């Protein structure tokens, strides 16, 4: 039931007349959007409170409009380089009709019902309704590589009243047509409508209908009505809605918040009952702490509780969300900017059009890819040929083979012939020119007559409008060795055998359909004989083969030889036919003609009736060139772990070679269809009515079409509770199939929507909760795209569909080593990194009031100076974390490639898990511990006592605060491993900028014009003279680091990373040989073990050849 | 799209870098070298401060049979300490006397606040219009406390006298100097006098004294240099203490002209007026003589902290040598 063959968009009035048609909501949705700058506002509030504020309102303030003012600055470059993003590359233009004659409009200029107009390699603006064209009956070819995989060409035909009457540009403006037809719908495989003209109804099918993903083929221009626009067009209902993605980090960052939030309320409320308890048995006996408020002592708790909330704000970062998109902002720059991304064939570099989603790309599991434009270049080339069971196409010279460094065989021989054709053989040459082995001249001009290509000679040129590029590669091919297909007719073609001009009457062509894979014509010679010309699969010729055929053997070795090196196959062969015998069929032909009734399947019974005994005459392969290094990078990024699944809306058989072209499917590989993965899933539900579907160590491979996947998937009062069976059914098959799936090597999706895409994606991201990305191009590929967590547009091309919707968008498939193996898996590297010493620096700042509380009596009193509260998280500790975030390299870039082994850090989330970062907390905890406790000891006894003695608070305070600016810029020198200037020049410099601005504040001058603001005025002086001060900021330095150079020494020892290793034998490694492909997997047993045969084409073209629609 | 991108070692991410790498070769050295500095500073410290001359007396006199407690419940407000102490070994050089608070929390952020520097800065609006923060003493009657505030209003002021009793029995009494024993930064530019007029009477009109203090802060001193704000014992006072047990210079005892030790071995007696009374909240009062180091104090704690971070550092250079070679 399912059918291969066909996309299924059913398992998934409108009229038109023609001719008749800045800064406020930033900051806004950066509040309100953000737990934490509502938690900065509500401490305002709290520090405008003089009952129970503990912190001046400028230790909120500042941080908080440096952070605000650095958010709105990031959103506006990300507004203008989105806007620049959009106009430059949304430059597209067509003729539309809004006065006496066309005139250039661009495509958002386009209401449903005006006239257009479209010229040759034109993409399509909006689904139009062809009114007239330049070639006979109003056709026009069009390639839908966008709108589905498909890369051959579609005629699509004009009614045959507006063909004949809106030729004329004056006639077109004039033309007043009433259309109704059916709502905008996602369905491109049929259209419902009708068209009122001249007192008249014409009804209305897709075969009129030019979609907008469609480019404009082989057609010198073509006139049409728009009936939908814009996001009605079909094409856009088939894209998905956009959502706003998010990061795994940017999910585990607010948890993380909100962890904060919870320790900062516990904290506060236990010193809070401390200075309850504290106020009761000390605080009310001492006199000196007489405030003249009868305040009971649970009160002053009550009340303080909001003054720790105040001092431990800090704890919360004010600057973890600049921070952490600043990082992302410059880590989507170096995409941006990368050289090893950028292709200069097309002037096309990298662009990191989302810069929020960046160690994302370090984390990615599974890759859903697009086959055509994707994997492919669309680009078939003739390779090698079998002739009478010699192979043809190997590095020959001469008659016999002499070395593999052969030059290009010379055309020059031959009139017709280009450079189009790269052959390396030159014995072929001399059988053609020699002419003693007749059957190898047969062979080319069945290439030149067995196809249905037509030909243009508008100038001389001998151009070929092939509408299947494998007729197109063959017909050309067979041009350049001697065969050159001149003219065609409605019933002769005018080959040239190597220059003889010879004129055949085509008697009859046996349409191409995909049930009959192959097609036949039988024509006349000049003598007189008639003669069948056939190719097609090797499985369907080989029934219909004459029992004396002594090169059967030969040329199923040589499919066989074909198959095993990725190339598509096809066998040719021939019958003589007496002039008796076709009469006789001629007569059954014909009646299967003109019988309309049941046309389709009348032809192919008659045409069975003559291909019966056929001489084989050999094999032709084809290569679908793929892009450079996609074999490269699908090996390398199983080596990172990650597996590829390619998506495609092309047919089976184009999907199943470019699958063993590109190495996913090998010889190994054992594939299961649809008919097999069905019955599979089918045993698992009487079964149950989780054991593995498949052995665990065999080598297996799903081509599964959209037919069958929707057969798969179920996707083909009483009424409530009966739909959660439906529902609940459909679950589990939904589960069942991505265990089967994600238990093969490789999968294909052939013959899918773009909505099915979507929905394979979704089912990876549901039922095995991994990280996807999607990588494609044309507007087939928009829905998976935004589905996937990320999601990369292939650019460079003329279409720009898929980069819109895309967060990453560069030219080449290969450029996805670098985006995930360099960027990404760097990204994650540093965002860990970040977020490992961000929250430590946070804790080891703030917890110094938490040691403090219990010597002050848990007032509140800050250990810090009022100031450096202020500025300790904009400038003492700002740019060192946010350099190494955007600087840190623990292996090359070079190195990084070599070893796809290190991205498997971060898919299993190892730098940063909520382990790692109660680890931070816990350091950032200890090292509090000893900023506070060592300054203790030593001023719990005599601190340089004399008459400048540094040993009261603000000593104490000022003590602290250089200790921990060199503890926690010391510490980010630990952890950076790519050790730049920048690096070292942010590291001094903040701590060097702290020891500026603190003599600075502490200062005579400033003093005198305010003295209420700073308050430790000449203790930065007195303090840091003494020796004991700086023997005490010393050793507390040093017991904050050491234990954590020996732990990462030690972790380092006997427990090192992959970067470890790598960088220990960094020196010693020379050995990197580059990828090859497995030049030779032949064995002997077995006559045919895989059909390589693939043949992009459709129905109706013989049609169009045997009547005279596309004859001018 | 656009251009090619420029080929600069930023953009492309290769800027000139230093790699280390925390080879057994690298942080090995820092971890002895750290251990073989840090001892001898510790054995440096912790001797220097162990030849640091110094006496503590406790004259609270809380316990019993404390020869003041008298002093406890002064029911004549005029009560005199005696305690006499013997300077086993004889003091040498300048020696510096202290008064210590314990269990005195200075650092209480309802107290550390209660001060209006602007006042105390020598600011003719801020002497008649104190600061909220100085709230609970911010006026007496009708007009402003000058020096307002919970810290100034809690002054320290007991008196001390130290006596040689020499062979004789007669106590000779020790010169004792209260100025420059506050920062200069305090002295010279943090407290200033109100400006105007030359004679402090005039300056200091239409305020209060303190509740708590005896004399208004015209006279705290009869030298025109260290009375009113530019008081040397009242701003060492104003200058809160870090922790709750601490100690503020009281007087300078200057080295003697003869070569004879300026605080003798022998017997002396502290005669203390008893002032302060720090016994309601488990406070104790002190005085301290302590002699002048050129290492600062005495401060046995980092001459200890530093032996022991030294002594580990050396130990885990060694421990970590050993896991290096096993994993080498
Ligand atoms: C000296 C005894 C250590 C006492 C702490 C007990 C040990 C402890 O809980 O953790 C030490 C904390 C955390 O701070 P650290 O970040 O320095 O500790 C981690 C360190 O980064 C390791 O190396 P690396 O991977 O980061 O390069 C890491 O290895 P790995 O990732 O392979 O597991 C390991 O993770 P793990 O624990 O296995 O999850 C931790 O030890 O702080 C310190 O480094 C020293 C803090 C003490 C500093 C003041 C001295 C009291
Ligand atoms: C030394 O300082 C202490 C306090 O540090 C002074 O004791 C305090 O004296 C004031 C009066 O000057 C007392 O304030 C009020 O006194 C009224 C009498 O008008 C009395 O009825 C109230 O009890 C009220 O407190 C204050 O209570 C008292 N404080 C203590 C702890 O005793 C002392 O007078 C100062 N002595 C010298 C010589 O400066
Ligand atoms: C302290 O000395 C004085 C006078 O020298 C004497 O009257 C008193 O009894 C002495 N007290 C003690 C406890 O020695
Ligand atoms: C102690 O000092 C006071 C005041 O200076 C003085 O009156 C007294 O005579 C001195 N000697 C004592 C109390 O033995
Ligand atoms: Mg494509």
């Amino acid at each position: 039931q399912p059918n291969d063959e066909v996309v299924p968009y059913s398992d998934d009035t409108w009229q038109v007349k023609a001719n008749d048609r800045t800064f406020i909501p930033m900051n806004l949705f950066e509040q309100f959007k953000r737990a934490a700058n509502l938690y900065f506002l509500a401490l305002l509030i709290l520090q405008a409170v003089p009952q129970i504020s503990t912190l001046a309102w400028y230790t909120t303030l500042v941080p908080l409009l440096v952070v605000l003012g650095v958010t709105a600055i990031k959103d506006l470059v990300d507004d203008v380089a989105r806007h620049k993003m959009d106009k430059e590359i949304n430059n597209r233009t067509c003729e539309v009709i809004k006065d006496g004659r066309f005139k250039v409009a661009k495509w958002k200029e386009i209401q449903v019902g005006d006239v257009i107009r479209l010229k040759k390699n034109d993409f399509v603006p909006a689904d139009i309704l062809l009114l007239s064209s330049s070639e006979p009956n109003s056709l026009c070819y069009v390639e839908t590589a966008e709108l589905d995989g498909e890369t051959n060409l579609k005629f699509k035909m004009s009614l045959e009243i507006t063909d004949q009457y809106l030729q004329r540009e004056d006639t077109l403006a004039t033309f007043d047509g009433f259309i109704e037809c059916e709502e905008p719908n996602n369905r491109l495989d049929k259209f419902t409508g009708t068209l009122f003209w001249r007192n008249t109804s014409f009804p209305l099918d897709a075969d009129k209908i030019l979609l907008r993903g469609c480019v404009i083929r082989n057609t010198d221009f073509c006139h049409g009505l728009v009936i939908f626009a814009g996001a009605d067009t079909k094409i856009m209902k088939n894209s998905g809605k956009t959502r706003f993605k998010r990061t795994k980090i940017d999910y585990l960052m607010n948890y993380m918040v909100y962890t904060i939030f919870v320790v900062l309320i516990l904290l506060s409320a236990g010193l809070a009952i401390g200075h309850a308890y504290w106020e009761a048995q000390v605080g009310n006996s001492s006199w000196y702490l007489y405030d003249g408020e009868d305040d009971t002592p649970s009160y002053r708790g009550f009340l303080i509780f909001w003054g720790y909330i105040i001092v431990l704000n800090t704890m919360v970062p004010i600057s973890l969300y600049v921070s952490v998109e600043v990082i992302r902002l410059g880590q989507s720059h170096f995409i941006n900017w990368d050289l090893q991304m950028y292709y200069a064939e097309k002037d096309t570099p990298a662009k990191a059009r989302t810069t929020t989603l960046n160690e994302q790309l370090g984390q990615i599991h599974y890759i859903f890819s697009d086959k055509t434009g994707t994997l492919t270049q669309n680009i078939m080339t003739f390779k090698k040929c079998c002739i009478n069971g010699q192979i043809y196409g190997d590095h020959r010279d001469a008659s016999q083979h002499n070395h593999n460094k052969i030059e290009q065989v010379d055309f020059s021989w031959n009139t017709y012939a280009d450079g189009k054709l790269a052959f390396y053989d030159h014995y072929l040459i001399e059988q053609i020119q020699s002419g003693k082995e007749p059957e190898v001249r047969q062979f080319f001009f069945l290439l030149a007559v067995c196809h249905t290509v037509m030909v243009d000679r508008t100038d001389g040129q001998l151009n070929y409008q092939a509408a299947s590029p494998d007729e197109g590669a063959l017909v050309n091919a067979a041009r350049n060795f001697g065969f050159a297909f001149l003219a065609r007719t409605q019933n002769t073609i005018t080959i040239s055998e190597l220059g003889t001009e010879r004129t055949y009457n085509v008697l009859a062509i046996l349409d191409f359909n995909s049930d009959r894979k192959r097609m036949s014509i039988i024509v006349r010679t000049p003598e007189g004989n008639i003669k069948l010309y056939c190719k097609g699969a090797d499985t369907v010729i080989y029934e219909r083969l004459h029992r004396m055929n002594p090169t059967k053997q030969e040329t199923q070795d040589a499919l066989d030889i074909f198959a095993n090196e990725t190339l598509r196959t096809l066998c040719l062969c021939y019958k003589e036919i007496e002039e008796k015998e076709f009469t006789e069929w001629n007569k059954k032909f014909m009646a299967a003609s003109v019988a309309s009734t049941n046309r389709d399947e009348a032809l192919d019974k008659v045409y069975e009736e003559i291909e019966k005994d056929l001489i084989l005459l050999g094999a032709t392969a084809i290569e679908d060139k793929l892009q450079d290094g996609v074999p490269e990078t699908i090996s390398k990024l199983a080596k990172a772990d990650i597996k590829i699944w390619v998506l495609t809306g092309d047919k089976k058989e184009t999907a199943e070679n470019i699958g063993f072209a590109c190495e996913l499917l090998t010889e190994d590989t054992t594939i299961c269809y649809g008919e097999d993965i069905n019955s599979l899933l089918h045993a698992r539900m009487e079964n149950q009515r989780q054991e593995s579907f498949f052995p665990p160590g065999g080598n297996r491979a799903l081509i599964i079409t959209g037919s069958w996947l929707n057969e798969i998937l179920l996707e083909k009062r009483m009424r409530t509770q009966s739909k959660r069976r439906l529902e609940a059914k459909k679950e589990q098959r939904q589960k069942n199939f991505v265990d089967l799936a994600c238990e093969c090597s490789a999968v294909i999706c052939c013959r899918v929507t773009p909505k099915q895409k979507a929905m394979v994606v979704d089912l990876v991201k549901r039922y095995k909760k991994a990280i996807t990305l999607a990588i494609g191009d044309g507007a087939n590929d928009v829905n998976m795209i935004k589905t996937a967590h990320i999601g990369v547009g292939i650019s460079g091309q003329e279409g720009m569909q898929a980069v819109m919707s895309s967060d990453y968008s560069f030219a080449q498939f290969r450029y996805l080593q670098r985006l995930l193996l360099v960027h990404g898996r760097w990204s994650y590297i540093r965002m860990c990194k970040f977020l490992r010493y961000f929250f430590y620096k946070n804790f080891a700042f703030t917890l110094v009031h938490f040691w403090y509380s219990f010597f002050n009596g848990y007032s509140a009193q800050t250990a810090y100076e009022d100031w450096f509260i202020t500025l300790y998280n904009v400038l003492y500790t700002s740019l060192p974390v946010l350099l190494m975030g955007l600087l840190d390299q623990d292996v090359s870039d070079k190195l990084s490639l070599r070893f796809p082994g290190l991205y498997i850090v971060g898919q299993r989330d190892l730098l940063f898990n909520y382990k790692r970062f109660f680890v931070s907390l816990l350091h950032g905890v200890l090292t509090s511990m000893i900023l506070f406790f060592i300054p203790l000891g030593a001023y719990l006894q005599t601190v340089g006592q004399d008459g400048e003695a540094p040993s009261d608070y603000q000593s104490f305070a000022v003590t602290i605060a250089s200790a921990l600016v060199i503890t926690v810029n010391f510490q980010i020198g630990l952890d950076t491993s790519y050790w730049t200037f920048v690096n070292a020049f942010s590291i001094f410099g903040s701590i060097a900028l702290y020891f500026g601005i603190m003599f600075d504040f502490h200062s005579a001058g400033i003093h005198v014009l305010f003295p209420s603001a700073f308050q430790f005025t000449g203790t930065a002086s007195n303090a840091l003279r003494q020796p004991y001060i700086w023997l005490t900021i010393i050793l507390t330095v040093a017991v904050c680091l050491l234990p954590v150079v020996a732990i990462r020494f030690l972790s380092m020892t006997i427990w090192p990373s992959e970067s470890d290793k790598i960088q220990k034998h960094r020196k010693r490694l020379k050995a990197e040989e580059q990828w090859q492909r497995r030049q030779q997997v032949f064995r002997r047993g077995v006559s045919t073990r895989r059909s390589a045969y693939a043949f992009s084409h459709q129905r109706g073209y013989a049609d169009l050849i045997s009547s005279g629609r596309s004859i001018r | 799209k656009t251009r090619r991108p420029d080929n600069t070692a930023f953009k492309q991410q290769r800027l000139p870098a230093w790699q280390p790498i925390l080879t057994a070769g690298t942080v090995l050295p820092i971890f002895f070298i750290i251990g073989l500095i840090f001892i001898p500073i510790g054995i440096g410290i912790f001797v220097t401060s162990n030849n640091i001359r110094e006496i503590e007396i406790d004259y609270t006199g809380t316990e019993p049979s404390s020869p003041c407690n008298k002093c406890l419940s002064p029911d004549v407000t005029p009560c005199f300490c005696t305690i006499n102490f013997t300077l086993e070994k004889s003091f040498e050089g300048n020696v510096f006397m202290y008064y210590g608070l314990s269990n005195f929390y200075q650092n209480h952020r309802r107290y550390v606040k209660s001060r209006d520097d602007s006042q105390l800065n020598g600011d003719s609006s801020a002497l008649l219009n104190p600061s909220k923060e100085c709230e609970p003493y911010r006026r007496n009657e009708d007009k402003p406390i000058a020096p307002c505030g919970a810290i100034a209003n809690s002054m320290f002021n007991d008196t001390l006298e130290l006596f040689l009793i020499g062979n004789d029995s007669y106590p000779i009494p020790i010169a004792l100097k209260k100025k420059g024993i506050a920062w200069w930064t305090d002295k010279n530019v943090k407290f200033r006098n109100p400006p105007g007029g030359d004679n402090l009477e005039e300056r200091f009109k239409g305020t209060t004294k303190p509740v708590n203090w005896l004399k208004p802060v015209y006279m705290l001193d009869s030298d025109p240099d260290n009375n009113g704000f530019i008081n040397e014992d009242f701003i060492v006072w104003m200058r809160t203490a870090a922790l709750p047990t601490f100690r503020k210079l009281y007087r300078l005892i200057e080295r003697k002209s003869d070569l004879h030790p300026t605080l003798p071995a022998g017997r002396y007696s502290l005669n203390v007026t008893y002032n302060y009374p720090v016994h309601y909240f488990d406070g104790r009062k002190r005085m301290i003589l302590s002699t002048i180091s050129w290492m600062g104090g005495k401060n046995p704690f980092l001459g200890i902290a530093y032996i022991a971070v030294g002594s580990i550092s050396f130990l885990l250079g060694v421990v970590l040598l050993v896991i290096n070679h096993k994993y080498r």
